[PDB]
């Protein structure tokens, strides 16, 4: 956790781009399953 | 009579680029050039074989030709890049220590 | 140089407390509020009034113990 | 000077495209006396055959 | 296609008018260049098939978009390797 | 030949290439498809129906003259 | 844009089609359907021309009978769909007061 | 994992391995944390694993490699001929990766990027084994020819490798760019890329005639391409030269791994596809070529690296032969070759990489080796006389068959050519063999002990060369069973 | 025909934007650092643009006599060939387009990616080696951000079907496209700054610094060509910002006030404001190193553009909301 | 929603726009056979518009120009 | 897209399922299964441990043998329980549960 | 007509390619040769195909060329030799490959002789006219997206191997480091 912090420290911009495409892939890994369940 | 026109085309670029190789004894640079022009020529074949034919599998591999292309280059010039920086020089005479 | 790294990390501890820090630090640095601020001030001597003196018809302020010409 | 050089050997390639448009057009024309000359050699083969037969 | 005629067109009208203004006066080594080249090849060729598939998302399934998924996959860690060897820096 | 057109539909004689294809699957020797097979090369190359407009040409020509 | 001939004949073009799209759907959806079904059964244009002349009657018929029974508002629907090039959402008030007359 | 992807296991985890070595290797090489370490013996251990866990998933999972047919069908066919095929290509593949363990911590070569395209280049193979379209032969084809450039100029100070990674640059794009016009050619005339497709359009009617002149002219340059992949002497200029310049890794995996690849995808397109007495009689003038110019030009060499390309190139005109025959006995013998073949080669290249260790660079250097290390030098005479095809031996199995299967083709000129060559090219093995044994230089060359990574592949080798004459019957009739799978 | 007076009616215009577009940059810059731009020739300066354009055209050339004498003098001829046939495209409102290609984006972007060749042959074709130096730095710059400025045209083609500039305004309808897409807007807008060596990543303009450039050779008109090709760049880039994330020749809130405006004063306004954002953030920030500017566009843009791609593409797969 | 009802709009249009193409060239290919015939009665042996293609399956002539729809 | 998991082998054995899902055949996994992974992982820790020591990074190097032996295993364990639960290999005992 | 000045200016330009002096114009000339290939893709219909040709083969493969030309900075003389005495073999190996030309086009691809009027129309595709891009897009995503991620594994490939080639790094050269405390929290300090 100290780690993680620390490095989203040092480098911001690629820990967004990393959050940003875990966002993107997890909106069809899960939601996207879900929502056809749902239906 | 189109067909005829870009195929008799595409069979010159592709004697062009073995005339590039052919006249190019001291120049290597160009010899890559010419087989540059062999893959455009290659790529151009199988676009219009691809339209005439109606069929697509002429662009899906006219595409992927591209892309091996491009690639090779990238690794063509980075040799072309080392060599040069070894024996700085590109001249054809200091490439022939292996016979 | 073990020493500016050992530096380096005691500073990202220290500037790493919690996560809202972080945070905080990390939405700062990707949304630019310091070139927002610059682009404000600069918007504002964009509308303020100029000081420029027109030449030919407006002069700066002299002193009677001016030394021009001889 | 280079680039009157460049548009002579344009109008020559020109040329040369006419000329490999006429060659098409003399071999789209004479198309049929080589499809006869195929077939009697065709034929020639076949009698061939059927006589060592 | 019938509209990149008035491209050529435009095409021949600047040559016009970019020669008339360069008449008008006449009547009175490194390797971080090739590195960031052949990034450039990657990257086109990166682009070059985002195109397509960014135009038929809408015909291509899930299939589709977790095969181009794959695709970044297999070159983000080509970008990894850039970053992590020194290849973006200069 | 595959049936993707160059336009999205069918291909021009992708029925031509499955009715060749489904006659060298059930036949008895592969002769009995050579029609189907000279069918899609004509298809292929227009070659047969170019000769015969070619020489409906000359006999064109040849009489002006 | 004229939609009509010089002795009150629709020109069949495609504005005035484009106009009568819906109409032809519902009027006469049954042979178009079986026009449609003769073309896949054969490609060959003369095999079946009978279903295109039943077609072309059916289209031919209704033009006559849609311009004859609204004139002003068809002809403002098919000038309005040729000044645009057969683009409803650029043509809303005239295609409004083409409904209001003929009726689907 | 959905159920489909059974048909791709073994790609998909040596693949994936390959990412996560790829990752692991720069992150702990780049790390300023440790000392910068060479990671290139951990890298080559987990990758000579993968290679392991690859052939283990492809050997147990034989009829999961066939799920989804239909659905592969486009890209690849999976069958009995392709798992053998791939089945010896990993065993190959890990051989070489353990044989060169020792060239990395002497020679310094701390580069993991080459595992790295070790396994890349193996996956290329794979899938160019598996390929059964004119479109994935090419990818495949091009993978692997980028890996061997990058390999091949690996060094980049060493003006050889240099030298030898430009030739064989350009003319793998020459050969590259022959192919691709020859493909173009075939789609044109044919309307076809999926090997199905061009059989079922081309059985029935000749390739020479007035009809499908564009078809023979992409065939025969295909034919071309492949010739160069396989280094056939009227397109072998460049074997010798990268074979001497590349490090003896890079040559070594060169001269093992991609012939039998380029021989089943060979098989797959020619045999299979586009059979027809032309082709055979192009591969026919090919062999006699390559076995008269191999023998000839390795009379007149003192290098062991030369020697082992050139004798590398009239091998594979032996197996030239055994397609040109192109029969169910013809495919059988050339099976029966490539697996020969591949044993000696790993053989003597792994001796070869003992040997490296005091920089062996001529055949005279390995003079006197009977006293300095006696059983290396009977290890060596024993592959030399395999090559030579004494009966004893391993090698002799392969070329009395191939011979046989030219007696039965038809082939007299071919076989009396090959027997000939056979005799004519024993001088350079046997003039290695006096080298070692009968010369008494005045100076010998000291040569330091091996290995266990490569002395133990080196016994297992010499063990199966020297005692395959006493049970053939596994290799025959499993080659016999791949010939008759090859169509039914 | 036709087709020639519209394309002399979009290219003479066009230069009186740039020369106006330069007098309006120094009047910016001016009012911003509390003093007045051109004030002197003529009323408010408008005749300024005039006075230097005919002041250029009286100097007497100078013929460098570099033993390239044609590559000296076609480079700048190539970039303005390049601006102009990029400008080609871009719409004003509904039907005001030239060539209606249903490929505009790419296009635009094969034009951008042909823009470095100029640069790259006034540098070689000098006599000097600075000049050649800085021509390379500006094209890998350049290099860098077009494929930045590609990625974010991937994303508004996965947010709008169509490839064509007419029909992506068409989808702008709605919501503008910048509401949602904030970020990759500012995103979008610096690599179109470093695109242009403009702004902050100005390489060639720090003349005064000892990077130097590549238009120190160049005579009069030479110089002259390559500042209207930049600058008709820059509005050709203004426009394109416009057109992907402020929906080109659209009102806002669809109001029946606001539709009595003709929408093509809708497009030009919107070009202006980013034109006024160009010159704000020149005379506002400092500049960055070669060094910085690179690694910048090579680890900061490039990740995020394609983790906006892919959060994009994700969105609108797994919800209905696709075209 | 606004393409689908353009789509819609064109797919009620499209069999009379075919009838009349298909009459049209009817009468064009007419016109042909009567050239061909009246050009062609000379030499023997020789057929009215035969198709070089075999079980039938019509087909349209062939252009020799690539994508004349295009332009 | 159109999917088909039809062979070109008939298996050999009774057909529990030609398709069965991914959570089904994770279920499948026997005692055999858990010691094939098992085995895989084990050997791929050893190997990068003992690989790992000359560079100097041993928990490093087990990690990575670690990922790459628990991938091989479970890709291992995966293909064995399908095979047996499509017929391909003898699912004697899975055959048993089901009847 | 159009086509064959096309076609006439490729041809020019790639002679030009082949018989330039200097590499430099080499490249120019091979730029051309693509730009006239990208013209007779709009002529044959593949507007995608010449645009991603302008981008890659235009921009990306010959700037590369470009700029590894111009930095080698090759001189004369040092690639220099005489042409006449490979004209004889040039000549015969054209003359061998245009006569293959000529066998290849006299049996398969007969040219058509003199049309318009006879051009069967059928408008049931034309309803909602699928693009190349659009096209290609679908296939090569849905259908064949093997043969789309292999070249993925070129290009790690080509990128592992550039890198491996042609990677540099300073041995001992200062590197500015912005995350410094006066940087980060900066206290204010002073003599007293
Ligand atoms: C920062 O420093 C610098 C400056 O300072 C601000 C400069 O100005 C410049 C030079 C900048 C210019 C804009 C000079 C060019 C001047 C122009 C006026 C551009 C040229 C425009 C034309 C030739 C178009 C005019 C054509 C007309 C009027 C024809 C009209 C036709 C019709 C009405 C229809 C037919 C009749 C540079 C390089 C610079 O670096
Ligand atoms: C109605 C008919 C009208 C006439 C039509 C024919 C006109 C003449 C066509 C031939 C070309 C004439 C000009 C050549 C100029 C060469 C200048 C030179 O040395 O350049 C140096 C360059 C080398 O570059 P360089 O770097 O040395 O450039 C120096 C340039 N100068 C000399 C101007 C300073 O040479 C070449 O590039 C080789 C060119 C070879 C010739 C190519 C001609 C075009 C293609 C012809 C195809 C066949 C045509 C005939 C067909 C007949 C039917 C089948
Ligand atoms: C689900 C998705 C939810 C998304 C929610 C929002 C997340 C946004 C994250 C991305 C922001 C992108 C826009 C900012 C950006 O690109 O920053 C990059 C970067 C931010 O990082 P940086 O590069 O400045 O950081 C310094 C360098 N490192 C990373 C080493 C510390 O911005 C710049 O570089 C600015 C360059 C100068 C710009 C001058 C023009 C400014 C114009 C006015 C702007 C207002
Ligand atoms: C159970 C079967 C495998 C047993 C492996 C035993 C250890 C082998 C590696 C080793 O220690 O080599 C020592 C040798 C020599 O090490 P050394 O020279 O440092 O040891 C002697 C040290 N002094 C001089 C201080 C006393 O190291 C190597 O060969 C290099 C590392 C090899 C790593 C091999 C890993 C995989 C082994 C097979 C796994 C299956």
């Amino acid at each position: 956790m100290e780690k993680l912090k620390m490095f989203v420290v040092q480098e911001p911009v690629v820990a967004a781009s990393c959050l940003i495409a875990g966002f993107g892939l997890f909106l069809p890994a899960v939601v996207r399953p879900i929502l056809d369940s749902y239906q | 009579m189109d067909l005829i026109k870009y195929f008799t085309f595409s069979m010159i670029i592709f004697i062009l680029g073995i005339w590039g190789i052919l006249l190019n004894r001291r120049n290597i640079l160009i010899m890559l050039m010419s087989i540059e022009l062999m893959l455009l020529a290659v790529n151009s074949n199988f676009l219009v074989f691809s339209v005439s034919l109606d069929d697509m599998m002429g662009q899906l591999f006219a595409l992927l030709v591209l892309t091996v292309a491009a690639a090779e280059s990238a690794i063509g010039l980075a040799i072309f890049v080392i060599t040069f920086r070894v024996r700085g020089t590109i001249a054809v005479e200091f490439i022939n220590s292996i016979q | 140089t073990k020493l500016e790294d050992e530096q380096r990390e005691q500073l990202a501890k220290e500037i790493s407390k919690d996560w809202s820090s972080v945070f905080e630090r990390s939405i700062n640095t990707l949304f630019l509020t310091e070139m927002v601020r610059g682009l404000m001030l600069t918007l504002k001597y964009f509308f303020e009034t100029k000081v420029t003196i027109n030449y030919p018809f407006e002069k700066g302020p002299l002193s009677p113990r001016f030394r021009g010409e001889h | 000077v280079r680039v009157a050089s460049y548009f002579a050997m344009t109008l020559g390639a020109f040329v040369f495209w006419q000329s490999m448009d006429k060659v098409h057009v003399w071999i789209a024309l004479h198309q049929d006396e080589k499809q006869e000359r195929l077939e009697k050699e065709a034929e020639i083969r076949r009698v061939r055959e059927e006589l060592l037969k | 296609m019938l509209e990149f005629a008035p491209i050529c067109i435009y095409l021949v009208i600047s040559l016009l008018v970019s020669l008339i203004l360069l008449g008008l006066p006449f009547l009175f080594f490194d390797i971080r260049f090739y590195l960031v080249s052949i990034l450039f090849i990657i990257f086109d060729l990166e682009v070059t098939f985002f195109f397509p598939w960014a135009v038929s998302l809408n015909k291509i399934d899930l299939f589709g978009f977790w095969s181009m998924m794959a695709f970044l996959l297999i070159l983000t860690i080509g970008f990894l390797y850039e970053w992590k060897r020194g290849a973006l820096d200069w | 030949a595959s049936g993707w057109g160059i336009t999205g539909n069918k291909g021009r004689c992708y029925d031509f290439w499955m009715d060749f294809s489904e006659c060298m699957s059930r036949c008895r020797e592969p002769k009995d498809c050579g029609l189907l097979r000279e069918d899609y090369l004509e298809c292929l190359h227009h070659s047969k129906e170019f000769q015969r407009r070619n020489r409906i040409y000359k006999e064109e020509q040849r009489k002006i003259r | 844009a004229s939609a009509v001939d010089a002795s009150g004949n629709p020109i069949p073009s495609s504005s005035v089609l484009m106009a009568s799209s819906k109409h032809i759907g519902i009027r006469c959806h049954s042979e178009n359907l079986d026009f449609l079904k003769c073309k896949k059964k054969d490609p060959n244009p003369e095999k079946c021309l009978d279903k295109g002349r039943d077609v072309t009657r059916c289209v031919l018929g209704l033009l006559k009978d849609l311009h004859q029974k609204c004139t002003k508002e068809m002809d403002d629907y098919v000038g309005c769909m040729y000044y645009h090039t057969n683009e409803f959402d650029l043509c809303r008030k005239e295609q409004q007061a083409f409904e209001k007359k003929c009726s689907l | 994992m959905f159920n489909l992807f059974l048909a791709v296991y073994p790609e998909i985890f040596i693949i994936n391995a390959t990412f996560i070595l790829l990752i692991h290797g720069v992150v702990f090489s780049t790390s300023k944390k440790y000392d910068y370490p060479p990671l290139v013996s951990n890298v080559g251990w987990l990758g000579l694993l993968s290679v392991l866990i690859t052939l283990l998933l492809l050997a147990a999972g034989a009829p999961l490699l066939t799920i989804a047919h239909l659905f592969r069908n486009n890209f690849f066919r999976r069958d009995n001929f392709t798992y053998f095929c791939q089945i010896l290509l990993l065993l190959s593949t890990a051989g070489t990766i353990s044989m060169c363990f020792d060239f990395f911590e002497q020679e310094r070569f701390d580069a993991f990027e080459f595992i790295v395209l070790i396994l890349l280049s193996t996956c290329s193979m794979l899938f160019m084994i598996s390929a059964y379209d004119l479109i994935a032969m090419y990818l495949a084809i091009e993978l692997q020819s980028l890996c061997f450039y990058v390999m091949a100029a690996s060094k980049r100070k060493s003006e050889f490798s240099t030298e030898a990674g430009l030739k064989y640059l350009i003319l793998g794009a020459f050969s590259s760019g022959i192919l691709l016009f020859g493909c173009s050619m075939i789609y044109g005339s044919t309307g076809a890329t999926h090997f199905d497709q061009l059989a079922k359009i081309l059985t029935g009617y000749e390739l020479a005639g007035a009809r499908s002149s564009g078809i023979f002219m992409g065939i025969l340059f295909i034919a071309v391409g492949s010739l160069f992949k396989i280094t056939a002497v009227p397109f072998h200029m460049w074997a010798p030269d990268i074979y001497e310049g590349s490090p003896t890794p890079v040559t070594a995996f060169l001269s093992i791994a991609p012939k039998i690849s380029i021989f089943a995808n060979i098989l797959r397109v020619f045999i299979y596809g586009s059979y027809g007495a032309t082709l055979q009689q192009i591969f026919c003038f090919c062999s006699i070529a390559s076995m008269i110019l191999g023998a000839l030009a390795a009379m007149a060499q003192t290098k062991v690296k030369r020697l082992l390309a050139y004798s590398s190139i009239g091998h594979v005109g032996y197996i030239c032969i055994g397609f040109s025959c192109g029969t169910i006995e013809g495919i059988q013998s050339l099976l029966i070759g490539i697996f020969i073949y591949a044993l000696m080669t790993i053989d003597a290249f792994a001796i070869v990489l003992a040997l490296r260790q005091t920089r062996v660079k001529y055949i005279a250097d390995l003079g006197a080796l009977a006293k300095t290390n006696p059983i290396l030098a009977i290890t060596f005479s024993i592959t030399m006389f395999s090559y030579v095809g004494i009966p004893p031996l391993a090698g002799f199995c392969s070329k009395f068959y191939l011979f046989f299967a030219a007696l039965g083709c038809g082939a007299y000129f071919l076989a009396s050519v090959g027997v000939v060559t056979s005799v004519i090219g024993c001088f350079y093995y046997i003039r290695l063999v006096k080298r070692m044994f009968f010369d008494t230089p005045r100076t010998w060359i000291l040569y330091e002990p091996m290995d266990r990574d490569k002395s133990l592949l080196l016994a297992m080798t010499s063990s199966f060369i020297t005692l395959f004459f006493l049970y053939p019957s596994p290799l025959f009739s499993v080659t016999h069973q791949m010939a008759l799978s090859l169509y039914l | 025909i036709a087709v020639p007076a519209e394309i002399l009616g979009i290219i003479l215009p066009l230069l009186l934007g740039v020369a106006f577009l330069v007098l309006a940059e120094r009047k910016v810059m001016a009012f911003v650092q509390r003093r007045k731009g051109p004030d002197v020739v003529g009323s408010f300066g408008l005749l300024q643009p005039l006075a230097d354009g005919l002041k250029l055209i009286l100097k007497e050339p100078i013929s460098p006599s570099s033993a390239n004498f044609f590559l000296f003098r076609m480079a700048p001829v190539a970039t303005f060939m390049l601006s102009l046939v990029a400008w080609a495209v871009v719409p004003f409102d509904y039907g005001m387009v030239l060539s209606d290609s249903n490929i505009g984006l790419l296009y635009l972007f094969a034009i951008s990616s042909l823009g470095v060749y100029g640069i790259i042959t006034a540098g070689w074709s000098s006599n000097s080696k600075y000049a050649f130096l800085g021509a390379l730095r500006s094209a890998a710059q350049m290099v860098s951000y077009e494929v930045s400025i590609g990625l974010i045209l991937i994303t508004v083609l996965i947010c709008v079907g169509s490839c064509n500039l007419s029909e992506i305004v068409m989808a702008q309808k709605q919501i503008w496209f910048g509401i949602p897409l904030f970020p990759v807007l500012v995103m979008f807008f610096i690599s179109c700054l470093a695109e242009t060596n403009r702004a902050p990543f100005d390489l060639p303009e720090a003349e005064a610094e000892s990077v130097a450039g590549y238009n120190v050779e160049y005579s009069s008109m030479g110089f002259a060509l390559f500042f209207l090709g930049e600058y008709a760049n820059m509005i050709l880039m203004s426009g394109l910002c416009t057109s992907l994330s402020l929906g080109g020749w659209l009102p806002i809130l669809d109001l029946p006030i606001f539709k009595r405006i003709p929408g093509s004063i809708w497009f030009s306004i919107k070009v202006i404001l980013f034109l006024f954002l160009y010159i704000w953030v020149r005379a506002a920030f400092p500049r960055y190193r070669y060094d910085q500017l690179m690694g910048l566009g090579w680890k900061v843009f490039l990740p995020l553009s394609l983790a906006w791609v892919v959060a994009v593409s994700g969105v609108s797969v797994t919800f209905p909301w696709l075209p | 929603a606004l393409k689908e009802e353009k789509y819609a709009a064109r797919r009620s249009i499209l069999p009379v726009l075919q009838a009349e193409e298909d009459e049209r060239f009817v009468r064009e290919w007419h016109k042909y056979l009567a050239y061909e015939a009246e050009v062609m009665k000379d030499v023997p042996g020789w057929k009215v518009g035969e198709s070089v293609y075999n079980s039938g399956r019509w087909v349209p002539p062939a252009s020799g120009e690539l994508r004349p729809d295009i332009w | 897209m159109n999917t088909d998991i039809t062979a070109s082998t008939k298996p050999e054995y009774p057909v529990v399922d030609r398709n069965p899902p991914f959570t089904k055949v994770v279920g499948n996994f026997s005692t055999l299964d858990y010691l094939r992974f098992v085995t895989i992982t084990g050997v791929s820790v050893t190997v990068g441990y003992l690989s790992g020591i000359k560079p100097g990074i041993r928990g490093p190097s087990m990690v990575t043998g670690g990922l790459i032996g628990v991938m091989g295993g479970f890709m291992y364990a995966y293909q064995n329980s399908a095979g047996r639960l499509m017929g391909f290999f003898p699912n004697d005992d899975e055959v048993a549960r089901h009847n | 007509m159009i086509l064959s000045v096309l076609f006439s200016l490729a041809l020019v330009s790639g002679l030009m390619v082949v018989r330039a002096k200097n590499p430099v114009h080499s490249v120019l000339f091979f730029i051309l040769v693509f730009c006239d290939t990208s013209g007779l893709l709009l002529l044959l219909g593949l507007d995608f195909f010449a645009m991603i040709f302008l981008v890659v083969y235009i921009g990306a493969i010959a700037v590369l060329f470009l700029f590894v030309v111009m930095m080698f900075h090759i001189q004369i003389a040092e690639i220099h030799e005489e042409v006449l005495r490979y004209l004889p073999v040039s000549g015969i190996i054209g003359l061998i490959l245009w006569w293959e030309m000529f066998f290849i086009l006299d049996n398969e691809t007969i040219p058509l002789l003199p049309t318009t009027s006879l051009i069967y129309t059928v408008y049931a595709g034309k309803v909602r006219s699928w693009t190349n891009l659009e096209t290609l897009g679908n296939l090569l995503y849905t259908y064949y997206f093997v043969w789309f991620l292999v070249p993925s594994l070129i290009l790690l490939v080509a990128m592992i191997g550039a890198i491996v080639l042609t990677m540099h790094r300073t041995t001992k050269v200062k590197r500015q480091d912005v995350f410094r405390r006066n940087a980060i929290d900066f206290r204010r300090t002073i003599m007293r």
